[PDB]
């Protein structure tokens, strides 16, 4: 179950 | 500990992190930039929201190498020491972050976008405490987690349309913490439905580069979808 | 920092770090283990090398990040300084392996496989130094480089045989070394010629599973040559 | 040019 990645911005 | 730094260099310096991969040092520099106590633009949302993600999240998947080691030997006492520093750092990270949401972000956000933003967050770290917790305050920490999405989305549903990112990115994780925390797969599964259901119906709004955007976060969704069901 | 744990249990802890990919930590557990004062094995000696490799590897490629955006830029002192901050901090570790090295791992190392592992290790960690070195010590810095290969060359040459994986890999490095730091790329394409050559040679002397441990490396050199040629 | 990775034991 993936939450958002969120680790690129 | 960046107090004598100018804010501007702050962010200039975590953008300059990412591009290295240094998230400990993006995280440090991004917490600087708040305690400099001015609310924060939508890219800068997004610099500290990538940072700390960054580094909680490998935090979290040392923690479960760690836990999953520990449940194999219960079938000396390093693993458990072990797993129990990192659990302590990442508890630390939650709390860090938590703090800066409360002192004093949070309060001072007043617009839609930037409000649901901190509670997304706050909802999220919160989450991140439950996954590790297990004595006396599971409970309160799982209702913590579940009262900030709550109020995100209550917000979320009034000020923005279904297709706003930032609407979808908290359904998403309003969804995941349903299914892996509070043990309610049926309604993570409804809420993802719903919310995906009612983000196709709206595309035809966007913009080619917001519908990319969009559509995104809607494959995340479905891709719960299809692991759930 | 780790005085008050028990040798054994830091060992552990090392074994449980690399498997949780906390680098950081590892590499702080085996400092910890070799100020014990005693010798270390040959796996011990591994997960040493293995620790700080990945530790400043990290380093060396953020510091590659932020040089070359300096370099884009001189074509405010945010970038320099920032890349300054991270070129300290791997000088730093290079300096705390060195010092390892130097109290007192290479002098009690009487037998080949460690005193060649040892001593690789200090040209290595020099090379490291000599890559982001400009001032006065470049100069001292890559011949402390050189010193430290070519002492561990000569003794792999006479105690050694020529598929050791150490050995190859000492070849290896110090190939780099001429390549990268010496501006000897003839030096480095023949001596990387001649171990690959030389270990051929040697190949039908090993076992299935020592032959699979030097043809890796072989292929490495192979690689290099084919870059470089 | 690879030196050793040396990143995985
Ligand atoms: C929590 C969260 C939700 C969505 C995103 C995202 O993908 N974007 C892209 C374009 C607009 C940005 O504000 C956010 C990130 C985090
Ligand atoms: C510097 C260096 C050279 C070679 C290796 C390596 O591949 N091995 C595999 C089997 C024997 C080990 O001692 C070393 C690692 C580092
Ligand atoms: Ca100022
Ligand atoms: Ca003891
Ligand atoms: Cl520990
Ligand atoms: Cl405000
Ligand atoms: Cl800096
Ligand atoms: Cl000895």
């Amino acid at each position: 179950a993936g939450s958002i990645p969120g680790r690129r911005s | 500990a960046m107090g004598s730094m100018e804010r501007a260099s702050l962010i200039q310096k975590a953008k300059l992190a990412e591009q290295a991969e240094r998230y400990e040092d993006m995280a440090a520099f991004m917490k600087g930039a708040v305690e400099k106590g001015e609310e924060l633009s939508c890219e800068e949302r997004n610099l500290l929201s990538v940072a700390y993600k960054n580094v909680v999240g490998g935090q979290r998947a040392a923690w479960r190498v760690l836990s999953s080691i520990e449940q194999k030997s219960n079938e000396g006492p390093e693993v458990r020491e072990y797993r129990e520093k990192v659990e302590t750092e990442l508890q630390g990270v939650c709390d860090t972050v938590l703090g800066l949401l409360d002192s004093h972000l949070i309060k001072e956000a007043g617009d839609a976008e930037s409000r649901v933003f901190y509670l997304k967050m706050k909802g999220d770290y919160y989450r991140y405490l439950a996954e590790v917790a297990t004595g006396d305050d599971k409970k309160r920490i799982i209702d913590s987690a579940r009262s900030a999405y709550q109020e995100a989305m209550d917000i979320s549903k009034k000020e923005m349309p279904p297709t706003n990112p930032i609407r979808l990115g908290l359904a998403l994780n309003f969804s995941v913490f349903h299914y892996e925390i509070a043990n309610s797969p049926e309604e993570a599964i409804s809420l993802a439905k719903t919310t995906f259901d009612e983000a196709m119906a709206d595309l035809h709004t966007l913009s080619e580069d917001s519908y990319k955007d969009s559509t995104l976060i809607m494959q995340l969704l479905r891709d719960n979808l299809t692991l759930w069901t």
